């Protein structure tokens, strides 16, 4: 009926990061709050993506997907329980720093939503952080969500 | 919608380039 | 504007051309993809600045504006 | 005609910008790679631009066909439900 932007039948309301700090090798406990204005014939698909390299998207790692349905009308809530990135796939000159996560969703292939994060990365001891190690210790590696600053981008998708 | 207004101001239209017809 | 229009139309004249030469743009369109391109940059480095923030440093690197990129969903 | 208008947009003009953003300091790093960025930025909104010009059966780029190709990139925000 009325000109709009956003024709989108799935909407956010809210993203809880459950363990944050955490490890390195921890999970990701996405508490994933969204709405639901129709029925859909098909489920909604949740990618998470870590960006390994800010040179290139080379070292980009999709950390895990998960297949949320069918997905009833209204409000909704799970837990995306998201498998940890790997070390030895990133740039040893880039994993104890700053990064992007990237958490999106798509309906049948088409991405309506990406929210952005900004990731801290930084070892637990104050003399591992004055001098780095020759070899990048994991084990005391702690990363920082900034969740509540996620930059939420809306795309504009055909639905049913 | 005064930005609008002066939106197509201060450019070289003696450029072949921009064509304002 | 944050950017003078002349330079700017001459970067516009290039890339479209180099796009295909048969082409031309109304002033207004050219106004209306620095409006859009000012308002890009200021945001970008708007994010540019929280990455560093995050990373507990003060001044900002190139990464900062790769990143920054990255989490805006280009 | 000239090469490399992407060095037409300046120093000062990159500083403003970035300042407007809240950022005081740049290194001298930070100019080209805002360069890069915004031949990028322009490069693909100019490519949409054309898309809608070409399906018109026109040869003169509008405000309108920027304007259409500028609703391609997505909305982002901050927070969430805005
Ligand atoms: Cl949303
Ligand atoms: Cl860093
Ligand atoms: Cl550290
Ligand atoms: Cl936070
Ligand atoms: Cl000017
Ligand atoms: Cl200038
Ligand atoms: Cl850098
Ligand atoms: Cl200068």
């Amino acid at each position: 009926p009325l000109g709009s932007p956003n024709s989108s039948i799935v909407s956010l309301l809210g993203i809880k990061v459950l363990n944050n700090p955490a490890k390195f090798t921890d999970p990701y406990e996405f508490e994933i709050t969204f709405e639901c204005l129709e029925s859909l014939k098909h489920d909604l698909e949740w990618k998470l993506t870590y960006v390994g390299s800010s040179r290139s998207l080379d070292h980009d790692q999709e950390l895990d997907s998960i297949l949320v349905g069918p997905v009833p009308v209204g409000v909704n809530k799970f837990v995306f329980s998201a498998d940890p990135p790997s070390a030895e796939l990133i740039p040893a000159s880039e994993l104890v720093s700053v990064t992007v996560i990237l958490l999106s969703c798509s309906y049948d292939g088409r991405e309506f939503v990406r929210v952005g994060y900004y990731v801290n990365n930084e070892y637990d001891e104050e003399e591992l952080r004055e001098n780095p190690p020759a070899k990048v210790q994991v084990d005391h590696i702690v990363r920082n969500i900034l969740a509540e600053k996620p930059r939420v981008t809306r795309f504009n998708i055909v639905w049913d | 919608i005064q930005d609008l207004i002066d939106m197509g101001y201060g450019y070289d239209e003696s450029d072949s380039f921009i064509d304002n017809s | 504007a944050l950017i003078r229009k002349l330079p700017f139309q001459r970067l516009v004249r290039e890339i479209a051309q180099d796009f295909k030469t048969d082409l031309r743009f109304q002033s207004a369109a050219i106004g209306a993809l620095q409006e859009a391109s000012e308002a890009y940059l200021v945001a970008l480095f708007e994010d540019t600045n929280l990455c560093a923030i995050h990373a507990k440093r003060v001044t900002i690197m190139p990464k900062d504006i790769q990143l920054a990129r990255r989490i805006r969903g280009e | 005609v000239l090469r490399d208008n992407i060095q037409g947009i300046t120093k000062p003009a990159i500083r403003r910008l970035a300042r407007r953003g809240g950022v005081k300091r740049i290194s001298g790093l930070i100019y080209e790679e805002t360069r890069g960025v915004l031949k990028v930025f322009l490069e693909n909104v100019i490519r949409d631009a054309v898309t809608y010009t070409e399906h018109a059966k026109r040869k003169t780029v509008t405000a309108m066909d920027v304007v259409y190709a500028l609703k391609r990139q997505g909305r982002t925000l901050y927070g969430f439900g805005g």
